């Protein structure tokens, strides 16, 4: 089960990528306010992938750090639009949107360390706001908030880590909550944050290693669990993860680059899910992250457990170790 | 007709979006909110914020009503909940709502969610919410790990698609026999998972179900082991002859070997990798640092010696 694959783009697009993203948003769009709720993280992607590219400068800078701090609520986390609620996720995003700005003033830091500590409950978990769901994701977006913020000592960090391996399965991954089946997605978050945490010595490398790359396709393409078809965002993840876990060599690189390319619409720029379907920010984001992951010299190099440029990361002097 | 549809839609969107806030600021958390909400849910039930409005108006109309009007409240709740569910079956919003609906009551009827699990995983067995939703109810109602493991086995024969099965059972296994798997355990789960591989040797969910049995166990190889192992290796290599592409039965025959004696089937083992590495070039890398490890081991084990 995998996408055969057309007569499609073999070349890197920058060019298109970079004028697709300074004009998304202009603002009656269908899409676009469909997505209104996601619209911080839409914008963490947007300005991610053009500073990768050297084009942050053709974004509003003034214009985000307003929105940003208008959506931090008196609880101190933050929304992802005006008017919507604080969430994990959001909070998550406007921290590395001000990182790349080197604005974290911007924001109350206190309150969005407060607001990250109020989330953690009694076995370490992180519910992703006042609603309680549960998901090794929220325990990535904690520690990764916290990190970029030099506060990751403001949460319990021991029960942290025992919930998170309390969520590794018998094939070396990871799911949502202890009990749940492995996936691509849950991977990358756990392994993130271990990698924060410094505790990737208790990930078995080569059992995971294994099951990230059997992701691989024919296709070239890598997918987020058995039996699902490739695409360019778990193709992210699942590379990502094997980068953090010192395996990315267990996968065929020359047919991954090709399966990514392959999703650039030649026409209007970004990426797209897979190959010659609609384009977006999301996956323009992660299938230039993956090709510079890759190696792709035109594109900064991408830390591959908190999405951003290197460069960025390596100004606030957070940089964890990886495997190898 | 393209533009018809799309355009027409997108304005009554945002026309109810507008009044639910408008609404909430107001502070009216009425039936009103509920329907408008309604109307958006429907279409995107990742709009997070407008699950938690329905909380905010539920909870709220809880002190202004009979315990029969928020009963007959719930059970509407109820009711839309499972017609959002059927349009989008994987929405973390909506089975999350659904938890917080259920968690709440003072009477859940667990053996009907129980059930509305089973019909979910019908529809689609590797839907992982669903699984997540299932594990969820089974504690609620204090399910015995013995009989979810009973319903794992009928999902397994009856069809494949059975990753997210042998994952529950990977985890049932172990609290059968709380330890801080027995061998009999053990060789009863190697007998159905060889039964599934040599059934649809090209599902890939029974092979790594099966890598995980052989670690969960040398030489304290017991005769029975032994014979068992030996007997899936000649099974695979039968497979092979039939199957000479299968790549899954070529590791395992690697890792059966492994398993028997490292140093008695070192030639075997070397012939296998260069075969599995032609079968399966796009995993090359990998087979190589395995074959390294391994190569490793019997160095460490031949110094062992007089
Ligand atoms: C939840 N999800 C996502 O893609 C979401 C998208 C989102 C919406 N709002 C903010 N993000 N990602 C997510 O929840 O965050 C995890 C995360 C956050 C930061 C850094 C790394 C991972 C994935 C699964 C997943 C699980 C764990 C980690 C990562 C992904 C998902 O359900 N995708 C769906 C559809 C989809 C596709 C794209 C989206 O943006 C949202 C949903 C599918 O493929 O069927
Ligand atoms: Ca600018
Ligand atoms: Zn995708």
């Amino acid at each position: 089960d995998v996408t055969i694959k057309s007569d499609a783009p073999d070349t890197l697009l920058l060019e298109k990528h970079a004028d697709y993203i300074a004009s998304y948003g202009s603002k009656d769009d269908y899409e676009y306010c469909m997505s209104e709720y996601l619209r911080m993280s839409g914008v963490y992607w947007g300005l991610t992938v053009m500073d990768l590219m050297g084009q942050l400068h053709r974004m509003n800078k003034e214009e985000i750090l307003v929105f940003i701090k208008s959506c931090q609520h008196e609880c101190g986390g933050v929304s992802a639009s005006i008017g919507h609620d604080p969430h994990l996720l959001y909070t998550l995003s406007a921290v590395q949107i001000l990182t790349l700005y080197d604005s974290i003033h911007v924001i109350n830091v206190d309150k969005v360390v407060a607001y990250v500590q109020s989330l953690q409950k009694e076995d370490g978990s992180f519910a992703g706001d006042i609603w309680g769901e549960i998901d090794t994701r929220f325990s990535f977006c904690a520690v990764a908030t916290l990190a970029l913020l030099g506060k990751l000592d403001a949460i319990n960090v021991e029960k942290a880590i025992e919930f998170v391996l309390s969520c590794m399965n018998f094939d070396g991954g990871f799911g949502c909550r202890p009990g749940s089946e492995s996936h691509a997605g849950q991977i990358y978050c756990c392994t993130g944050f271990l990698a924060i945490t410094s505790q990737l010595h208790q990930v078995n490398s080569d059992l995971l290693g294994w099951w990230l790359c059997e992701r691989q396709l024919p296709s070239g393409g890598l997918n987020g669990r058995p039996e699902k078809l490739p695409d360019v965002c778990y193709s992210w993840w699942v590379l990502a993860s094997l980068k953090i876990i010192g395996r990315l060599h267990w996968i065929d690189r020359e047919k991954l680059r090709s399966f990514i390319l392959a999703c650039q619409d030649e026409e209007t720029g970004g990426f797209a899910d897979r190959p010659g379907d609609m384009v977006d920010p999301f996956h323009t984001l992660f299938g230039i992250a993956g090709l510079s992951l890759l190696g792709e010299e035109q594109i900064k190099p991408v830390s591959p457990v908190f999405c951003m440029p290197e460069e960025v990361l390596q100004r606030v002097n957070v940089q964890p170790e990886l495997v190898s | 007709a393209k533009r018809l549809e799309r355009e027409q839609k997108l304005k009554l969107y945002q026309s109810a979006t507008q009044a639910v806030f408008q609404k909430r600021q107001a502070g009216e958390l009425d039936e009103s909110v509920l329907e408008l909400t309604s109307q958006i849910l429907g279409a995107n039930p990742d709009f997070a914020t407008l699950w938690n409005c329905r909380r905010e108006v539920l909870q709220h109309l809880e002190t202004e009503k009979s315990p029969e009007e928020s009963a007959a409240l719930v059970k509407a709740e109820l009711g839309f909940l499972e017609s959002c569910l059927r349009v989008n079956p994987k929405s973390y919003g909506t089975w999350h709502h659904r938890c917080w609906l259920l968690s709440r009551l003072p009477e859940p009827n667990w053996a009907r969610e129980l059930e509305l699990c089973a019909r979910f995983l019908e529809a689609d067995e590797r839907n992982f919410h669903c699984w997540d939703y299932r594990r969820f109810v089974a504690a609620q109602a204090a399910v015995a790990p013995a009989e979810e493991l009973a319903f794992t086995d009928s999902l397994i024969t009856r069809n494949f698609s059975n990753y997210s099965s042998w994952h529950y059972r990977s985890c049932l296994l172990p609290q059968l026999h709380p330890q801080p798997l027995p061998e009999n355990v053990l060789l009863k789960e190697l007998e159905l998972v060889q039964n599934a591989f040599f059934t649809d040797p090209n599902d890939q969910s029974a092979w790594f179900y099966h890598r995980w049995l052989l670690g969960a166990g040398r030489c304290e190889l017991s005769v029975e082991k032994s014979t068992v192992l030996q007997s899936e290796l000649e099974s695979c290599k039968e497979l092979q002859e039939l199957e000479p592409e299968n790549k899954w039965c070529l590791l395992t025959i690697i890792l059966l070997m492994r398993a028997l004696d490292p140093l008695l089937y070192e030639k075997e083992t070397l012939q296998y990798f260069s075969t599995l590495k032609a079968v399966d070039p796009m995993r090359a890398a990998y087979l190589d640092d395995l074959r390294s490890k391994f190569l490793l081991e019997n160095s460490v084990l031949k110094m062992e010696y007089a």
